[PDB]
């Protein structure tokens, strides 16, 4: 899973001989995840660097923004 | 001098007509983006992989859960708060407030929380009803506008100067309520941009994920009894899906400022100060001393099928009857068809003009009546690709009957009525009882069927309205009177 | 219930019946809706809502939630 994505990363550039590393070392899941080789891996499912966090918080803050600037524009004719 | 007054009145005219036009442009865009970004929440929200990769330990149905009942519920409250609000922030800035919560909710989907997920929801059910209730109400206040803004140029001493129109705004109102009604089925096509060019080229066929779909249609039994665990054949990348809901933001964005900027200023502050007059200890039960007028204890069935068709038409059509033959694959193509059929109802029901107002409605109260029967009777089987027209034609029709009696209800809410008031009253009756009906569905899922219950709420409607005509032809004379 | 049937009488007077008849239907449909405009109501109204909640959790809070702990359903 995602849940240590910079271990799916870790297997991926390092060199450190682990034999045996695309055929028996393989996944228990989850779903649609299972069978599936370590070297093989790649999931960008977690959200990176805290950015999302910072686009959401904009978002939120124009459209509040907008929102109090209009209704004083209405209010002040 | 009279080219200068012309004039003047052609740009006028002019104002009018661009101002519907981006209202009914901007109306359909929010609401467009918010049935794409709720489609696509619901579809990647509802699988093992992605729920245990992305959240895992977080309660995803949990707060989907929460999220559909603070959509779904809250509009029962938004009815008590609803009038002061539409009379005191205006006609116009009540639907800027609402596409700003609708951008509000866009934006929560970003970090997808509890604490920033169930508040906006909340929001989002407060605002649907005023949303529809300002549109509807200045769609009409512009068409009454227009009229009497035509009949005071072409009749400058024969036009009266208190209540010009006398019932003669019709034919100036349906060809503002059709080109609106054709812009909020397009809507929906619109919504399923997203899913064709980002969500249908990740899942796998449809001989995986509706394996265990033993028998459907008729035999529903809920509204998704038999399915697969997980639907997704790959992973979207975080990168294809936070561009996507970049861009839907954006173009929500786009879609308000095209409204707060396209429309002006058609309140007239007069209008203002004279609606003051009345109080604020007496507009908070104007609407429920409304209850003893006689046209709305047999409108009021009308709206609730209304509401009942279209979330029929929403779901049932698509997760009921299009997700047997195919899977997810042809339910955004299903759905643009459905739309294109809306969208050319809306021009059909725009071209019968000359015939009197209760003709087509009826009319309508058959046509989807016959495919209730074909709704009862036929049922696909879920394992063969054998015909895939049937579900096109089925639904292009249903879209045509219910864009109909969508424009057909409104043609006849607004020529019923010409106070501003009463306009404003009427459309809030008919949004909140839209919203108890779009309720009472959602209490009504995981049920045995519910095209029983649909051709008994439409044959009600038929005999109901049959008989406000036959009343209003025998002239029965009444109406409240509540200044 | 045959108690309540049997040893209550009539206290009614059908006089009061027939003044009551004089207002008709149309209205009482729409009285208690008209009584929200009272004074008094808008202060007694969270009153009955807390005395409801207090014997709801009177009849549950107290045995459910605290008289289970130490001994079960004997007590
Ligand atoms: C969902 O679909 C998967 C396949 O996409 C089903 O998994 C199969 O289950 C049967 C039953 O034992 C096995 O014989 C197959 O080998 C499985 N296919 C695999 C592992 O690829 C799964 O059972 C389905 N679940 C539901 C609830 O429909
Ligand atoms: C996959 O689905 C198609 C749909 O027509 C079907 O013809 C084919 O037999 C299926 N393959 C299977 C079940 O292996």
């Amino acid at each position: 899973t995602c849940d240590a994505v910079w271990f799916v990363w870790w297997v991926n550039h390092t060199e450190v001989t682990i034999p045996y590393l695309a055929t028996d070392v393989t996944c228990v899941g989850p779903g649609a995840h299972k069978g599936q080789s370590v070297i093989s891996l790649d999931l960008y499912t977690c959200e990176l660097d805290l950015t999302n966090l910072i686009l959401f918080s904009l978002s939120i803050s124009v459209s509040l923004f907008l929102m109090v600037m209009m209704t004083a524009s209405h209010l002040y004719f | 001098e009279e080219e200068e007054e012309r004039r003047y009145y052609r740009r006028k005219r002019l104002g009018v007509l661009k101002n519907v036009l981006a209202a009914s442009a901007g109306g359909m865009l929010t609401y467009g983006v918010y049935l794409g970004l709720l489609q696509m929440q619901l579809i990647l929200h509802y699988d093992e992989t992605y729920r245990e990769v992305k959240y895992g330990n977080m309660g995803l149905p949990d707060i989907d859960s929460k999220m559909l009942m603070g959509i779904n519920v809250t509009p029962i409250a938004a009815l008590l708060y609803t009038p002061v609000l539409i009379r005191f922030f205006g006609t116009k800035w009540m639907m800027f407030l609402a596409v700003g919560i609708y951008a509000l909710f866009v934006s929560t989907n970003y970090w997808e929380r509890y604490y920033t997920l169930v508040p906006s929801a909340v929001a989002l059910g407060m605002a649907i009803v005023p949303l529809w209730a300002s549109m509807g109400n200045y769609i009409t206040r512009m068409a009454q506008k227009y009229h009497e803004y035509s009949h005071y140029k072409e009749q400058d001493g024969q036009g009266m100067k208190q209540r010009p129109p006398r019932g003669s705004h019709a034919p100036y109102l349906l060809v503002f309520q059709a080109i609106f009604y054709s812009f909020f089925h397009l809507s929906f096509a619109c919504a399923q941009l997203p899913m064709i060019y980002f969500l249908n080229h990740y899942l796998y066929d449809l001989n995986h994920t509706l394996y265990n779909v033993q028998s459907c249609g008729t035999n529903s039994h809920g509204i998704l009894s038999g399915f697969n665990k997980t639907v997704l054949r790959t992973l979207p990348r975080s990168g294809n899906l936070i561009v996507v809901e970049s861009v839907l933001m954006a173009v929500a964005f786009l879609a308000m400022l095209l409204v707060l900027g396209l429309c002006g200023a058609a309140y007239r502050p007069t209008e203002e100060i004279d609606l003051r007059s009345v109080g604020w200890g007496n507009i908070f039960q104007l609407p429920f001393k409304h209850v003893r007028d006689y046209r709305l204890r047999h409108l009021v069935p009308f709206f609730i099928y209304s509401g009942f068709e279209v979330l029929f038409a929403c779901t049932g059509i698509a997760l009921g009857y299009g997700v047997c033959s195919v899977g997810l694959e042809r339910l955004a193509y299903l759905l643009v068809a459905y739309s294109l059929g809306a969208s050319a109802a809306s021009l059909l029901g725009l071209l019968g003009l000359w015939l009197p107002r209760p003709v087509p409605l009826v009319a309508g109260a058959g046509v989807h009546l016959l495919l209730t029967f074909i709704l009862f009777f036929w049922a696909p089987v879920p394992r063969v690709l054998q015909h895939s027209w049937i579900l096109y034609v089925a639904a292009a029709l249903w879209g045509v009957g219910s864009a109909l009696n969508k424009t057909g209800l409104s043609t006849l809410l607004g020529i019923l009525y010409e106070d501003k008031e009463r306009q404003d009253f009427i459309f809030t009756i008919y949004h909140w009882w839209q919203a108890v009906a779009i309720f009472t569905v959602y209490l009504g899922s995981s049920l045995h069927m519910k095209a029983k219950l649909a051709v008994l709420l439409v044959t009600l409607v038929a005999a109901a309205v049959s008989y406000l005509r036959m009343e209003q032809k025998l002239r029965r004379g009444v109406a409240p009177r509540q200044p």
